[PDB]
């Protein structure tokens, strides 16, 4: 599940940063997919008039 | 029977990609539901509270 | 990103390849059909494979 890890409660002690770094991070969504249309009739029956 | 299956193109084979697709994105939904922090806090004896 | 252009085409192809099945059809191809049997009966096959 991950590394263990434990903190001190205690109810009068505060842990406060003192330093801070600006992350960059990429998040990817699809938007659309490929415009794709069929044509029935030739892909059923191709050049037959029967 | 499975002779005659053979004529019927890759039916088979969409349903089971469908369905393992189906089975990986429920464990997906669990995973991104729950393990949203990588560090396993210990509970700690609980006395003060407040 | 990759996941959806990669679907979309797998499923395009397995469409494509359905087409070469006699689904217990004499021949694969309806122009060997009716090159072959006159319409009188030829309409059952025709019917199976649309
Ligand atoms: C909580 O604060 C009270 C102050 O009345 C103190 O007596 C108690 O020891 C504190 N709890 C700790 C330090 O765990
Ligand atoms: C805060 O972090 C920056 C990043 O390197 C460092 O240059 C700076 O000395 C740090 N300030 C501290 C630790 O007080």
């Amino acid at each position: 599940l991950g590394a263990e890890n434990s903190v001190a409660y205690s109810n009068n002690s505060i842990a406060i940063p003192t330093n801070f770094t600006i992350s960059v991070t990429t998040e990817i969504l699809p938007v659309s997919m490929t415009k794709t249309s069929v044509d029935c009739t030739m892909y059923i029956c191709g050049d037959s008039t029967e | 029977c499975s002779n005659l299956l053979l004529q019927y193109g890759s039916f088979c084979t969409q349903l089971n990609r469908a369905l393992t697709g189906i089975a990986v994105e429920q464990d997906k939904n669990t995973q991104e539901v729950f393990a949203q922090v990588k560090q396993i806090y210990k509970t700690p004896p609980i006395k003060d509270f407040g | 990103l990759q996941d959806v252009v990669n679907q979309n085409a797998q499923a395009l192809n397995t469409l494509v390849k359905q087409l070469s099945s006699n689904f217990g059809a004499i021949s694969s191809v309806l122009n060997d059909i009716l090159s072959r049997l006159d319409p009188p009966e030829a309409e059952v096959q025709i019917d199976r494979l649309i």
